[PDB]
């Protein structure tokens, strides 16, 4: 009642995400209750959206905000070695294994992977500022993520993160990364190569009274903020906005930044004295301004304090996409960093793909700053292959009864390499010999060789099924690596610790 | 259809399988039949259980053929080979319907695992002299151990040895066994037998006529051997036939493969540990569909584990780990389920009775694999 | 997955003890069997009650045809039989259904089996049966009729089954069924009326009212050819006067003085009554269409021959008999003839109101004969009254270091083999209403007080005032080869639902 029941919704959901993954990897649409279409291949959005009946298959729903916290990317890898751990499993179970030496297996298993981690680690190289060590990591994206063009959007993403970088050569020990200091905005129509960098953040908003640029004004001031008796409201408001407009205007204020109510009588002064206004600033655009700009906030009316203002070096309000819009675009030398990459496309789900795309991107710089290092893991499957040949040595290093679930932990392997050949319809049978055949027999007496050097690459290379990895510079990151077995063993440990479901007054 | 029929066709052969893994060894236990005319039969044997049965899947009445063709040769304890007919279609389930492995190179698999189970076959051959009465005694008792006839076929068994050598001889060695004529006399006592050595109706030493209610007695010199049985009872016939008539294929095993295989369901252990080995030196495709064969030979002698009430997971780490480290010769004590090997267990198969079971089940196994689908309806 | 049809299949086969259960010891209820056409049965027999009645569950009547082989064995309270053998099958699902494997339960029910019988060879008690001594011989027919009949009709058929075993036995202890076979079934008067009759009963007569109702000595003559005339006028009837001719002169040939003695006449075919006034003056008997199986029981104990002509006769072939008196009662005249050359057979006369009380008394002295007949032929006989229950119980209940035989769970059947031999004195005090765990005060714990005393003592239970008692003194006694066969054949019968995984439907469609 739960263990065939959930295994019939675990290949259901199990093959869903086989083809997500992967260069040849597919997507799939999600429509809800009202008719919004979503096209991600995501399982972490997908789940989202959807609405499961079945309480029980819901423990590797709820599993994946576990990887998005840590780390964000990995997990279609999750889902795919997740499933296939407990796909493997149900051959122990009708062989009478109890779920003690299962659960056992797995953990003492997880360990023996993290130990060949530290082992097989290659490519440290250790750069942080180099434009290429930004392609690097960007580019591997492309199996999980939208494979579409890695070409323009890599060369995006490398000169944003090195504008927003706080460079402090050697040792700076820098604290707190900014994971909001990369922003994408959907712009219907064009092409890709229309799109560009900006080095300041730009913003979907319309200009109306003045459009003029302002930025021209070398050092300029912006300031930011939070029946005849039926006439002393009108005429008492009339003669204090006058007076609170006036002196903003007396000081050089050309823009100014209202997060209020504003009403008729205050936009009727803003056009005679020439200040621009913002409309109603959402809630992460308010704290994005008043920290790059450095400018408190005054809920006062009046006129705020000259000596704190904030400050754009070159800014226009002129045409982008077509239509005008006024943006925060700035410069490095005199403000801080989040600039943003803005994305020309005339599909708006392939948009939403690309920005989770980046969204992904910003954690590959996560994954090197907070820990020691990154570091790498062969790509394209040749990782797994790599621990295929160590757990099946494990199996003989600890004889007992868990070389059942040492064995079944190796056959799950193989899921990743069938995720190429079953997204790209080739044989699967076929490119297996070719898998084996990096390592032969045993490894040869050379160091790093065809095995760890090279890796799965299907083009037109199919036939041999081999390709180097350096020169393509396909890897996987070691950090979603370790936390993608730790969620993986503790997702299918639960549910074969699930009992009976309980209904309380219901 | 497709796929789709191949499922229910190794689903048909798994329940008829589960049914006849009880069925082997002293242990076996016994299955109950309930037919739609109210008749029941009980009894361990599953060759009448196949016969009285009218199977729906098309596939299962195919074994009811094979059983007829492994009853030919022995007849006791070959009907749970169809056993290993059908863990290897329940092994194909991720291979197969899975990973859509081609048949024929599953078949061509089995073509290689059937060549090198017979040359596992000649690694465990014990060859031994026929010219010992003593040693060809407790080889035709192994198949008696089942029966209460045990004690009985100290007068019976010996009867059987003598009559066959007489009929065999040699030529090789082919010749016709069948000339001999048995004749079952009811009544009286079963240690009573008579000895009689020429033709049953040149200087002959005397003739006379002994008083038996069926017909009298008549002697011819020749220049052929005939068997007089007396029962202990009435119905008793039947089963002294088994014993006797039926335990032949022994004294015919015995001349045409003198080697000698562990008995009792311990062949397949040596042979199970063995075949993982020969897997890991072909490195090709077929590889996992070849190796997954042993994975069917180790479900055989979890029948002698079901039946001695023990855990088949843990008790066959440590038996796998006696065939494939320290010797072939160790076996599996089916009555207590215990590690005791063959040695002094007594009791030894020859190499023909696991070479007949591999190549009819091979045989068996590749004609379920050939056949797409099943269609019906065509009034013929 | 597993079976888990063994306990289904017992489920609905535990239906057959409950129904059985009150049909345990002399308090026990007949069983009344009814069909469409109105006949009706009652009798505790085993094999009639389980024939007629048809159980939807198969598995129980399959085995009920294994009761078909305790006539000869037992005959008399199969039950037990079955209720010893269900509540075996229940001290089983206490443990198989807890991961015990059933053949491994097996093996230790089949150690204790032979076991049982070597402790039961110690346990028999052997008696001389040549001095043929009444004080025993009584015992044993009470130990039947007391389970079979009530107190009124027990000293009634007592002493008809007493001389029927003594009418039949030697010196070298020949007996034979066959001997004694037919039983007079009549009725009129009342069940409590039988009598035994020393002599066979034959269900013709003549058709002449004025025959001599009593005759001290009848000499009996098989006649093969018929008196009367059948077929080629006045010369057909001269020919039976000359055979009347010859009569005449052999009834005052053999005795001329004193009138004595009579003649009897045995034809296969009619008889003129006319012919018959004759034999009014000279007491000659004689008989029509009698059966031929009836002629040749004459032979063997009257000692007559069959004679062809009447041409030629001798007193050689001429049987005797010591009392012969004929009875009618209505139509149907009867001839009772006792005391013949060769009395040792004879026949035993049952009347009532109906079949349907003759049928308790018939299968009752049938097996009753043969029951008292096995301890002629068996000298060993064991203790009844349920003795043999908590002794067999207790041998098996100790072991320890000493005799065991068995380890884990082969250990774990030899004491529930112990516990399935307590249903059966448990059923006998629940049919009359009585608590077995305050008999067991009493009786069992009685035994452990003996032991004690350095002395063999077998108590048994007594279910007048539900207390212990002597079965010597009692007169509770059953036979050796009895219990020997049924105890042993009641683990091989177990044994098949025991040997059963599943039930399976299926077979020629």
């Amino acid at each position: 009642g739960q263990i065939i029941k959930s295994i019939a919704a675990i290949r259901e959901l199990h093959q869903m995400c086989l083809t997500s993954m992967g260069p040849c990897g597919r997507n799939k649409i999600i429509v809800n209750h009202l008719g919004k279409i979503i096209i991600t291949n995501d399982a972490a959005t997908m789940l989202r959206e959807l609405d499961i009946v079945h309480p029980a298959v819901k423990v590797l729903v709820m599993a994946t905000e576990q990887q998005k916290i840590d780390m964000g990317d990995g997990t279609n890898l999750v889902m795919i070695l997740a499933g296939e751990l407990l796909n493997v499993s149900e051959k122990l179970i009708s062989m009478g294994l109890s779920a003690v030496e299962i659960i056992q297996g797995y953990n003492m298993a997880r360990k023996f992977t993290l130990k060949e981690l530290d082992e097989m680690v290659v490519g440290e190289i250790t750069d942080k500022n180099d434009k290429n060590e930004l392609l690097k990591m960007i580019k591997p994206v492309i199996s999980s993520k939208k494979y579409g063009s890695e070409d323009i959007l890599s060369e995006l993403v490398s000169e944003a993160v090195s504008h927003v970088l706080p460079v402090a050569q050697q040792a700076g020990e820098i604290p707190y990364f900014n994971v909001d200091s990369i922003r994408v905005v959907k712009i219907m129509g064009g092409s890709l190569s229309n799109s560009t960098v900006i080095k300041g953040m730009v913003f979907n908003r319309e200009p109306e009274g003045h459009v003029k640029s302002l930025s021209e004004d070398k050092k300029h001031k912006v300031a930011v903020f939070t029946a005849q008796e039926m006439l002393d409201f009108s005429k008492g408001e009339e003669k204090q906005i006058d007076a609170m407009m006036k002196e903003i205007a007396d000081m050089g204020v050309e823009c100014i930044v209202a997060g209020a109510g504003v009403g008729e009588l205050a936009l009727h002064y803003l056009n005679r004295y020439g200040i621009l206004v913002l409309k109603v600033p959402s809630k992460f655009e308010l704290r994005r301004l008043c920290r790059v700009c450095g400018a408190t906030p005054l809920p006062r009316l009046g006129a705020p304090t000259p000596e704190e203002l904030g400050l754009v070096e070159t800014v226009k309000t002129m045409e982008i996409g077509g239509d005008r819009v006024t943006v925060f675009k700035q410069e490095q030398g005199e403000i801080s960093r989040t600039s943003t990459i803005i994305l020309r496309g005339a599909t708006q789900n392939n948009l939403d793909d690309i920005e989770r795309a980046i969204d992904d991107g910003v954690a590959a710089v996560k994954g090197l700053m907070k820990p020691s290092g990154g570091k790498l893991l062969p790509g394209a499957g040749a990782t797994e292959i790599e621990l295929i040949s160590r757990i099946t040595k494990y199996g003989e290093r600890t004889p007992g009864l868990l070389q059942l679930a040492i064995k079944q932990f190796a056959v799950a392997f193989e899921v990743v390499p069938r995720t190429l050949a079953e997204t790209a319809g080739l044989d699967v049978n076929e490119v297996l010999p070719n898998l084996y055949a990096a390592h032969n027999v045993t490894e040869p007496g050379a160091v790093k060789t065809d095995h760890l050097y090279k890796g799965v690459d299907i083009d037109g290379e199919s036939d041999e099924g081999v390709k180097d990895i350096r020169e393509e510079n396909i890897y996987d990151m070691l950090a979603t690596k370790k936390f993608a077995i730790n969620v993986a063993t503790e997702a299918a440990t639960t549910v074969l610790s699930i009992d009976q479901i309980i209904m309380a007054k219901k | 259809t497709g796929r789709q029929a191949q499922i229910s066709n190794i689903t048909a052969a798994k329940a008829v399988a589960d049914v006849i893994r009880t069925c082997l060894g002293p242990k076996a236990m016994l299955k109950m039949l309930l037919d739609p005319m109210g008749g029941l039969v009980l009894t361990n044997d599953g060759h009448a259980i196949l016969r009285e049965i009218d199977v729906a899947h098309p596939a299962a009445k195919s074994m009811l053929e094979l059983s007829r063709t492994q009853d030919e040769e022995v007849g006791d304890g070959t009907t749970t080979v169809i056993i290993l007919a059908g863990e290897i279609l329940a092994q194909c389930a991720p291979y197969l319907i899975e990973k859509n492995i081609h048949p024929v190179i599953i078949i061509q698999a089995l073509k290689k695992a059937l060549t090198d189970a017979l040359e596992v076959i000649k690694q465990v051959s014990k060859p031994v002299d026929v010219e010992n009465d003593a040693a060809m005694k407790k080889l035709i008792q192994a198949s008696i151990g089942t029966k209460y006839v045990i004690h009985w076929s100290e007068k019976m068994c010996e009867l059987a040895l003598d009559a066959v050598k007489t009929v065999r001889k040699d030529l090789f060695e082919i010749d016709i066994k069948r000339y001999v004529r048995v004749e079952k006399i009811p009544g009286g006592d079963v240690l009573d037998s008579r000895v009689l050595k020429g033709v049953l109706l040149t200087n002959c030493g005397l003739f006379k006529v002994e008083m038996i209610g069926d017909e009298y007695f008549s002697f011819l010199d020749n220049c052929a051997c005939t068997i007089m049985l007396r029962g202990g009872s009435k119905d008793i016939l039947n089963e002294i036939d088994r014993n006797l008539q039926d335990a032949m294929a022994v004294a015919r095993n015995v001349m045409l493969s003198p080697s000698l295989s562990p008995g009792g369901g311990a062949t397949e252990m040596a042979v199970s540990v063995k075949l993982a080995e020969k897997a890991k030196q072909l490195e090709g495709i077929q590889q996992w569909p070849y190796q997954a064969v042993a994975d069917a030979m180790e479900c055989i002698p979890r029948t002698l584990i079901q039946n001695a009430g023990g855990d088949p997971i843990r008790l066959l780490s440590q038996l796998r780990a006696k065939h494939a480290q320290g010797n072939f010769t160790t076996g599996i004590d089916g009555d207590k389920g215990k590690i005791v090997d063959m040695v002094s267990y007594g009791i030894w198969e020859p190499e023909v009775i696991k070479q007949q079971s591999v190549k009819t089940a091979i045989e068996s196994a590749c004609l379920l694999l050939r056949v797409d689908d099943i269609v019906s309806g065509v009034r013929k | 997955r597993r079976d888990a049809a063994l306990k289904v299949n017992v489920t609905s086969a535990e239906g057959l003890q409950s129904v059985l259960e009150t049909n345990l010891g002399p308090k026990g209820t007949l069983k009344m069997l009814v069909d469409g056409a109105g006949n009706i049965k009652l009798t505790k027999d085993g094999k009639v009650l389980l024939t007629e009645m048809q159980i939807q569950s198969p598995t129980a009547v399959l085995i009920a045809r294994a009761a078909a082989a305790q006539d000869e064995i037992t005959g008399d309270g199969t039950t037990t039989v079955v209720c010893l053998v269900g509540e075996l099958l229940r001290q089983a699902h206490r443990f198989i259904q807890e991961g015990v494997h059933p053949r491994i339960i097996t093996d230790g029910f089949e150690i204790a089996r032979k076991e049982s019988m070597k402790f039961l060879d110690e346990f028999k008690i052997s008696k001389t049966n040549l001095s043929n001594d009444r004080e025993f011989l009584l015992q044993v027919a009470r130990s039947s009729l007391l389970t079979k009949v009530d107190a009124d009709l027990t000293e009634v058929l007592t002493p008809i089954v007493t001389d029927a075993v003594l009418s039949v036995y030697d010196a070298q202890a020949d007996n034979l069924d066959l001997h004694m076979v037919e039983i007079m079934q009549m009725q009129h008067l009342s069940p409590k009326d039988t009598t035994f009759i020393k002599g066979l009963v034959l269900d013709h007569g003549g058709r002449h009212p004025d025959m001599p109702t009593r005759v001290k000595n009848a000499y009996v003559l098989i006649l093969n050819v018929s008196l009367e005339y059948e077929k080629t006028a006045a010369s057909e009837r001269k020919f039976v006067d000359a055979k009347l001719k010859k009569i005449i002169d052999l009834k005052n040939e053999v005795c001329g003085m004193d009138p004595d003695k009579g003649f009897v006449i045995i034809n296969q075919k009619g008889i003129d009554p006319m012919s018959l006034d004759v034999f009014a003056k000279h007491n000659i008997l004689a008989l029509r269409r009698a059966k031929r199986r009836n002629m040749e029981r004459l032979q063997l104990v009257t000692g007559g021959e069959a004679q062809n002509s009447v041409e030629d006769l001798s007193p050689q072939i001429l049987g005797f008999s010591g009392l012969v008196y004929q009875e009618t009662i209505g139509e149907e005249k009867f001839t009772y003839v006792t005391e013949n050359t060769d009395p040792k057979s004879c026949t035993i006369l049952i009347k009532g109101s109906t079949h349907y009380a003759l049928a308790q008394t018939k299968d009752a002295v049938r097996d009753g004969l043969r029951a008292v007949a096995n301890v002629l032929k068996d000298k060993n006989i064991i203790p009844g009254a349920g003795a043999f229950y908590i002794a067999l119980s207790r041998y098996l209940r100790s072991a320890n270091m000493n005799k065991l035989g068995a380890k884990g769970k082969t250990k774990t059947g030899i004491e529930a083999f112990a516990e399935a031999l307590l249903v059966i004195p448990k059923t006998l005090v629940k049919n009359s209403g009585f608590d077995p765990l305050d008999v067991l005060a009493m009786v069992e714990d009685e035994l452990d007080d003996a032991q004690d005393s350095d002395e063999t003592r077998y108590v048994g239970v007594d279910l007048n005032i539900g207390d212990s008692c002597d079965p010597t003194i009692e007169g509770i006694w059953d036979s050796y080869r009895v219990l020997r066969n049924a105890i042993t054949g009641a683990t091989g019968i177990a044994s098949n639902l025991l040997l059963c995984d599943e039930l399976l439907r299926a077979g020629r469609s």
